[PDB]
């Protein structure tokens, strides 16, 4: 989960550099709900 | 020892490194066209032409550097001029590259400092600097709406 | 694999690709120890297929029927051709003759 | 995709670069006699 959210942040930084807009925040904070042991994190990241 | 012109728009000799500066905001690039065609006018790619009399199988040593505060993803900050004739640093420079080209995405109307530094002004590149006609850049930029 | 891939993507930068054309006759003339003229040493060693040229690691030698010309890469001062503020991993990309 | 020859060699190493001509007295005798000089196109890459 740490590695894939780092890759998604890499892609978000790439999109914000390509389209000249620093406010395009597409990866929502969260998606690792520890009380359900972080399930569906890949579903939320695929959605983003 | 000396320099040339004002700061940010002229030459300077620093030790054994002749460097030529340029302020990109003073070139009026974004107003070369009407503004009805897009405001995101970013630099695509820059190559340097130095039409001097190079020696036989003789190299040029020069770095087209950038001074400023933009993002500029990685080592795309500067190129090294070795061919001297309409070249970037890249062997077989290829547009539509998967990686980022150097100087890509720089805002063409920014207040940056574009510095071309020659290592070894008094060394083996003394006659080459003496035989220099003028400095010519191929700044290619992209307007997008 | 994803750890190593993410580290590669985070630590990969573009380049600084420098072509350096080196004429061996210049190095053989500015050898400062048993320096010589290449065009005369080649015909000397061809018409007399026994001798060598200059010191070891920086000169010619005839070995049987194989004329070989040596060169020590440390003696060419390639890494100090530029300031060291632009990177230390200065590795050879490609060589052609 | 494959590695080019002489790729990744440290440009400041204490190596020995040898250019060997087979057949100095054979058919490559006149070619060695007609040699002007030896010139290498060493292309190297600086990386931070």
């Amino acid at each position: 989960y740490d590695l894939a959210v780092s890759l998604c942040l890499m892609a978000e930084q790439t999109y914000q550099y390509e389209l000249n807009n620093a406010a395009a925040h597409f990866i929502k904070p969260g998606a690792w709900h520890g009380t359900y042991a972080g399930l569906l994190a890949g579903e939320t990241l695929m959605l983003n | 020892e000396g320099s040339a012109g004002t700061t940010l728009n002229g030459l300077n000799v620093e030790g054994t490194q002749l460097q030529a500066s340029l302020k990109l905001s003073d070139l009026n690039i974004a107003t070369d066209y009407p503004d009805g065609l897009g405001n995101t006018r970013r630099i695509k790619q820059i190559s340097v032409t130095l039409p001097a009399l190079l020696g036989p199988y003789q190299d040029v040593r020069a770095i087209l550097s950038y001074g400023g505060s933009t993002m500029m993803p990685r080592g795309c900050k500067a190129i090294a001029i070795s061919h001297g004739m309409n070249d970037s640093g890249q062997f077989q420079m290829d547009f539509n590259d998967a990686k980022y080209l150097p100087f890509e995405g720089l805002p063409v109307a920014d207040t940056g400092t574009l510095t071309l530094s020659f290592p070894g002004i008094s060394g083996k590149q003394k006659s080459l600097l003496l035989s220099l006609s003028d400095i010519i850049l191929h700044i290619r930029y992209t307007i997008r709406s | 694999l994803a750890q190593m891939e993410k580290s590669y993507l985070e630590k990969d930068e573009r380049a600084l690709e420098v072509t350096r054309t080196v004429s061996l006759a210049e190095v053989y003339a500015g050898l400062t120890e048993n320096s010589f003229i290449l065009k005369d040493k080649v015909t000397e060693l061809v018409n007399a297929g026994e001798g060598s040229a200059g010191t070891t690691l920086n000169g010619l030698n005839v070995e049987g029927t194989q004329l070989q010309a040596s060169l020590k890469l440390s003696d060419l001062n390639i890494a100090t051709d530029y300031p060291d503020g632009l990177g230390n991993t200065r590795r050879i990309k490609q060589i052609s003759v």
